[PDB]
């Protein structure tokens, strides 16, 4: 970053014999650089270092401390480093923290300038802004997408499960059955299974045929929002349904499938057609009440057993 | 208008502005009000000073407090005079520096 | 076990950049040469393996 | 069509569509078009009173306009 | 922000935006009855919501 | 405009424009600036040379290279000088051919 005004500031207060260090030795410093971005914006505004200094001196040992204002300007310019520029703050920064707060003698020497704060504002924006100026809406919302996750970082490792994340491949690469089902107790790692299936397939360990396919989970927390509407959740399932489809590239993780088999008549065309891919996670218990009992299930539905 | 209000915090701000602070060579009345605890700086010029001095003053206030939020009525009804005609000499000779 | 070149690619590359920055054209000629060979091996590599890249299904794959 | 889960009646459906396609049916049948229609999608997003009769009828209305 | 919410099951899919990834921090409440019926029965919940029985 | 700034995402395309443009004869400045790995190719021309040629000119460039995502005060800033005042020629004499 640039230190080099704030090394200015005591140098400019030592030589223009001040006892504190102000918003306007800010200013000086800030003309001091030539080579930043508020010099240059400034400069445009044909607002130049001898200027500056003629109003400052016209408008104003040892102990020299920064004015309770002079901190309240870094502490915004820190807090204007929040448009996404990380820690650093440059030139620029300052600037702008010195316009969003138009008090003191900064202030006072911009008005007395003749200096517009939403056009200098601007003017900061359009100089570290780019001179040259699908997707699932629903799905994004009410599922959680875990590829962009395992390429964040964020996702943690999963260990061991080397056979049971195979099988879950090659069951995927049929071209008719292809949705396996994790059974297993609960807390043994079945959404680990589909949290490094999405690590392999962004670390590249996937076949080809899996090479860019994200993985999200439909949460199926409240998509049943309404019980009594007659159509009222069918109709959110049909469109999640259909953006799965116009984007054929969504693999989809539904934990407690037994849950869901009220939608069966609904996710059945859908399964039988090749639309969509599922992986599921159930209880053997809960598989066998439940899924086994349709045959109509079992011709999509291929189980994979998770061991504690 | 003659007459300014700035909004001292604390009496450490007070301090502060008398000690680290060198106001243009002007002449000026001064006074310190205090209610809840909250110092208010009232400071009064003569027909001779121009408005730019007071803007700077209110800066370097402003550089160590914070804007009157209180009218000059509501001041003068409420608030307790604490010092007149020199504010900055009376808190050198009693306080010392930070 | 083709994994074992792109690592070195991408070291050789960031080892690239990080010369050029410094100035330093000479270091970055010999590493942008060596970045290019070990860039045209690599092709190689993937060559052999298209070369290499039949099964056939037979009785015993579905008895198992 | 009747039968046991997986013996291919949805085939047979479709094996009439291609034989509606290749044209190797009657003179009655050269130019039908079979359009499978799935009653979840048609009772979808249907809460209030009536629409899924007015859905239905008008189904039905553009069946018997079209004629094939 | 620590967020507060009292009655719980008044209340997943509403709130994963923040709940799946866990950027809210519910320090909600409520009764077993209204816990054992709707909290205990949902996966994502078990994934968060920890019970912290709350003696007489 | 006076100044022409064009992007390079790798060195290749540097190289590749360094051997195989041919510029209009005229007179310029050019440097060589690097952030973040993208290379940005800047081109001064002097008072007497007009904007067509120096629109001509930019066209030129656009064949092997981008145009620039950031402005001029920015690269002048934070961006590094590699190279100055001959930018062909020193990556002609230092890098050898494709
Ligand atoms: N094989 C594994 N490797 C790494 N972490 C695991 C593994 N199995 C389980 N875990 C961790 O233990 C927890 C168990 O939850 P999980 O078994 O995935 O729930 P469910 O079985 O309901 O899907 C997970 O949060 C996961 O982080
Ligand atoms: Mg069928």
């Amino acid at each position: 970053r640039a230190q080099r005004v704030l090394a200015h500031a005591q140098e400019e207060a030592i030589r223009l014999n001040h006892s504190n260090i102000g918003t306007e030795h800010l200013l000086l410093g800030l003309m001091k650089e030539p080579e930043g971005i508020a010099a240059k914006v400034l400069e445009s505004f044909n607002i130049t270092e001898d200027k500056v200094i003629e109003e400052v001196e016209k408008l104003i040992v040892g102990t020299l401390h920064y004015t309770p204002r002079a901190k309240k300007v870094i502490e915004l310019s820190m807090d204007e480093a929040r448009k996404l520029h990380h820690n650093f703050v440059g030139t620029e920064h300052i600037l702008l923290g010195l316009i969003r707060e138009n008090e003191g003698v900064a202030a006072r020497v911009f008005a007395n300038l003749d200096l517009n704060i939403t056009k200098a504002r601007a003017q900061v924006v359009k100089a570290l802004g780019n001179p040259e100026m699908n997707n699932t809406p629903t799905l994004d919302s009410l599922a959680r997408d875990l590829t962009v996750i395992a390429k964040d970082g964020t996702l943690d490792p999963v260990i061991g499960r080397d056979k049971e994340i195979t099988r879950v491949i090659e069951v995927l690469s049929r071209r008719t059955k292809n949705n396996p089902v994790l059974i297993g107790e609960p807390g043994v790692g079945k959404t680990a299974i589909a949290e490094g299936l999405a690590q392999a397939i962004v670390n590249n360990e996937v076949p080809e045929t899996l090479k860019d396919k994200r993985v999200m989970s439909l949460d199926m927390g409240t998509v049943v929002a309404g019980t009594k509407y007659r159509g009222e959740f069918e109709e959110r399932l049909k469109k999640v349904m259909e953006e799965i489809q116009q984007a054929g590239n969504v693999i989809l993780f539904i934990d407690e499938l037994h849950t869901l088999v009220d939608a069966s008549n609904i996710l059945k065309p859908a399964l039988a057609r090749g639309e969509l891919q599922c992986i599921g996670a159930t209880t053997l218990d809960e598989y066998r009440k439940n899924i086994e009992k349709d045959a109509a299930l079992e011709r999509r539905f291929q189980p994979v057993q998770v061991d504690e | 208008t003659r007459t300014i209000i700035v909004k001292f915090n604390d009496l450490e701000d007070v301090i502060n502005y008398a000690y680290h602070s060198n106001p243009i060579t002007t002449e000026f009345e001064d006074l310190l009000y205090m209610v809840d605890g909250t110092y208010y700086y009232a400071v009064y010029f003569d027909s001779h000073v121009d408005q730019e001095v007071i803007n700077d003053s209110y800066s370097q206030l402003l550089e160590f407090a914070y804007p009157t939020d209180r009218t000059e009525v509501y001041l003068n009804d409420y608030a307790k005079i604490i010092m007149s005609h020199n504010v900055t000499a009376q808190v050198r000779r009693y306080f010392p520096e930070t | 076990n083709l994994k074992e070149i792109e690592q070195e690619i991408e070291k050789v590359k960031n080892e690239k950049d990080a010369a050029v920055h410094a100035q330093e054209f000479e270091n970055a000629a010999n590493l942008r040469d060596k970045q290019t060979k070990l860039e045209k091996q690599y092709e190689e590599a993937k060559n052999e393996w298209k070369n290499a890249q039949s099964t056939s299904l037979s009785e015993e794959d579905i008895a198992e």
